[PDB]
């Protein structure tokens, strides 16, 4: 989710310094393309704001905020909206009197009994800010950030997650067996390292990114030194190679990385050379 | 000059120097053969050790080839 | 066969829509309804593919203009936003009534609106027909419909004797002419997406003179910047015939030019028009039905069609055939439906980006075929969510300068 560091009432409430968010380090085009995108972190625009309410005994402009006090029990914040009051979580609540303070400081309080009588209405979206504060990774301490996609086999769903760490998620033992490749791609879609670890799968099928896709649109086969190739799905095809087996799913952001040779086709195979060229 | 032919028809041009020689074998004394003749035979790179120190992903594919008929 | 070229001087002039001759209908239109034991509680299966639920997020497409070329539409309450453009088959026509079934599924499948309490228009002043609770929605509901009628099978000429041209052939020629009339007619309304689901196959062996249409189809696409979308053309129509493939003994030409032998216009002109092919609801190409030319670019779904009924009130699944036989419609004139909505959404939330550069944008990010480049499917299966994400290179592909 995107933010901007010249939103001081976001910021503060959030947990968050503007200098810190400017010193924030990169993020590769290969990350950034695998992660989904959620709505952006800004101040909740309540609609027709100023104006008077709709219903009886309002205890203010629409958009004031209003709260109860406490000898009564946990103190639950509100907005007044033109026809009604919806509720708000306690960290928004912060947000709406830092951002629409012009001035003011603090909310109305107002009694049950007078409350009780408002009509409760529910107008505007507010899921999208967390219920407490961040607790922001120091990244000198963790260098590294991956996406992880997993799908068990007889399930309809697949489970997408993130992890940190001071290294790459691979056991401290095989760190020396990490593949480093050539890199003929120079726009930035390709990687640098590949690595195979246990229960890995040689025969896939491409597969949609969300979590809930279904399709399985083409074969190909992986090598061990990293390269893929592409097998043509036909009888003829999967049998002479020895690949009349059914092969494991795999999502098209990860797999796209891994350097593309020649395709497997019987027709391609019927040809005869005097000598290769080296371009 | 030096030659390597193959029993596929094609010739390969080798090093004269020690390097080369040792690495491949070939320290016999080869062959007299007429320029006429072998410039016949089609030509692919030289065996130097220089060049064969390369990586690659994937290679590059050849142009104009020949069906092979069963 | 050559590839296309184009001579800007032949530019057909503008003015109002009408027929070069006289005609008079021949037949009845069709009747349409729906198969048995259907329910239309649950989604049609091809929107899962989309995953529409995460691409709406953004936004629904608001204020931007469609051309829907081809035969015309019949107002229904779920499209409170249609505009008749014109008509060339009738003189008196506007282009708001079809008498073949096939141009209200194409429109409805793009912007019809979803399912309420009560219907913005509840009015039902629509005229009848000419003689001799729902998850149904469009991909883009907040496009504008522009509806122009191009073409029909009932309708003929009433003089028809046509001297020294076969009456088979004096029609291709009045078609090709007719169709580049039609794009530019649509570009001067401001259209910003130009969806074309109607089209020609021709022998290779003397192709009908398109000069006309050439300079057409260049005009619309860079002084106006419309986005050209076409069909790859349904395989039952009468005269196409299927294309051979790639050739591995002659690596010269990687999308075989040299052999074809069926030529199928606009979508001839790679250069500025993007060719859709069709796949199953599963993700295999539908190899029996569409034809695998070397022009294809793109693919999307083509099976389980789903649309607002024309001459009723509610939804259908299939038209009257010849028989009595119920036939359920399919093929790549509805896949070009959903990538022209593809494209509306796409261009609302890069609205600086002009044509030649949306289009870099959906090739890229589709999942490819395993040859990488094919003909039955172009760089692969339409992508959504993707085309609206990825941070795509603003310069088109370029290959490496060495390998090792």
């Amino acid at each position: 989710s995107r933010i901007e560091p010249t939103n001081r009432a976001v910021l503060l409430p959030l947990g968050l310094t503007p200098e810190q968010v400017s010193q924030a380090r990169p993020m590769s085009r290969a990350l950034f393309d695998a992660l989904p995108v959620g709505p952006e972190l800004l101040v909740p625009e309540v609609p027709n704001a100023g104006g008077p309410a709709t219903f009886p005994g309002a205890p203010g402009p629409i958009g004031t905020v209003i709260v109860t006090p406490q000898i009564s029990g946990p103190q639950q914040y509100s907005l007044v909206l033109g026809d009604g009051v919806q509720t708000l979580p306690p960290l928004v609540a912060q947000i709406l009197q830092n951002a629409g303070s012009a001035g003011n400081t603090k909310p109305l309080t107002v009694e049950p009994s007078t409350l009780a009588k408002m009509p409760v209405v529910n107008r505007l979206d507010l899921s999208a800010y967390p219920d407490n504060p961040l607790e922001v990774v120091d990244i000198r301490e963790h260098p590294s950030t991956c996406w992880w996609w997993e799908r068990t086999a007889g399930e309809n769903r697949a489970r997408v997650r993130v992890v940190s760490g001071p290294t790459i998620p691979v056991a401290a033992t095989e760190m020396n067996k990490v593949v480093s490749l050539v890199k003929a791609d120079t726009s930035g879609r390709q990687a640098d390292q590949v690595y195979f670890g246990p229960d890995h799968a040689n025969f896939v099928a491409v597969t949609g990114n969300n979590p809930g896709a279904q399709t399985s649109e083409s074969l190909w086969w992986v090598t061990d030194a990293g390269a893929r190739f592409g097998v043509e799905d036909s009888k003829e095809a999967r049998d002479a190679l020895g690949l009349t087996l059914t092969p494991s799913l795999a999502p098209w952001v990860a797999l796209r990385l891994l350097p593309q040779g020649p395709t497997l086709s019987r027709a391609d195979a019927l040809v005869e050379h005097d000598t290769l060229p080296m371009d | 000059s030096l030659w390597w032919v193959t029993d596929a028809g094609a010739r390969f041009g080798v090093e004269d120097s020690k390097e080369a020689r040792d690495a491949l074998g070939l320290t016999l004394t080869p062959s007299l053969a007429p320029w006429v003749a072998l410039r016949l035979l089609p030509q692919g790179p030289t065996l130097s050790r220089a060049d064969a120190l390369v990586e690659h992903d994937t290679l590059p594919m050849d142009m104009t080839p020949a069906e092979l008929v069963v | 066969i050559s590839p296309p070229t184009i001579d800007p001087g032949a530019l057909p002039p503008d003015g109002p829509p009408g027929p070069l001759a006289p005609m008079k209908q021949n037949a009845y239109c069709t009747e349409v309804g729906v198969l048995p034991g259907t329910d239309f509680q649950l989604q049609p299966k091809y929107m899962e593919m989309l995953n529409l639920n995460e691409a709406w997020q953004f936004g629904r497409g608001d204020g931007v203009k469609v051309a829907v070329i081809d035969t015309g539409v019949t107002p229904h309450p779920r499209l409170p936003r249609l505009i008749p453009g014109g008509d060339y088959v009738m003189a008196g026509g506007d282009g708001l009534s079809d008498c073949d079934a096939h141009g209200t599924l194409v429109a409805s499948m793009i912007a019809a609106v979803p399912a309420n309490g009560a219907v913005p228009l509840p009015s039902v002043p629509r005229r009848p027909v000419t003689i001799p609770p729902d998850a149904f929605s469009g991909i883009a509901p907040g496009v504008e419909i522009i509806s122009i009628r191009q073409s029909s099978q009932a309708f003929g000429l009433k003089d028809p004797y046509t001297g020294d041209e076969d009456p088979q052939t004096a029609q291709k020629i009045d078609n090709v002419e007719t169709m580049a009339r039609a794009i530019v007619h649509a570009a001067n309304m401001g259209a910003s997406v130009i969806n074309i689901s109607d089209v020609m196959c021709m022998s290779a062996r003397n192709v009908i003179d398109q000069r006309a249409l050439g300079a057409a189809v260049h005009y619309a696409a860079v002084d106006k910047d419309a986005v050209i979308v076409a069909a790859a053309g349904d395989g039952s129509k009468k005269d196409c015939k299927q294309n051979p493939i790639f050739d591995p003994l002659q690596p010269d030409d990687p999308r075989a030019w040299n052999a074809v032998t069926t030529v199928v216009t606009p979508s001839w002109f790679h250069d500025y028009v993007l060719t859709v092919g069709a796949v199953d609801a599963n993700g295999q190409p539908l190899s029996k039905m569409s034809i695998a030319g070397p022009w294809v670019s793109i693919s999307a779904p083509g099976t389980d069609v789903v649309g607002l009924s024309p001459r009723d009130d509610g939804l259908i699944n299939a038209i009257d055939g010849p028989d009595n036989s119920l036939l359920v419609p399919a093929g790549t004139s509805f896949s070009a439906a959903i990538v022209s909505g593809v494209a509306a959404l796409v261009r609302a939330k890069f609205p600086e980006l002009s044509a030649y550069q949306i289009i870099n944008r959906l090739i890229h990010t589709a999942r490819p075929p395993a040859r990488g480049v094919d003909n039955q499917v172009g760089y692969g299966v339409v992508d959504p969510v993707a085309a609206l994400t990825w941070d795509v290179p603003k310069g088109p592909a370029e290959p490496p300068k060495q390998l090792s």
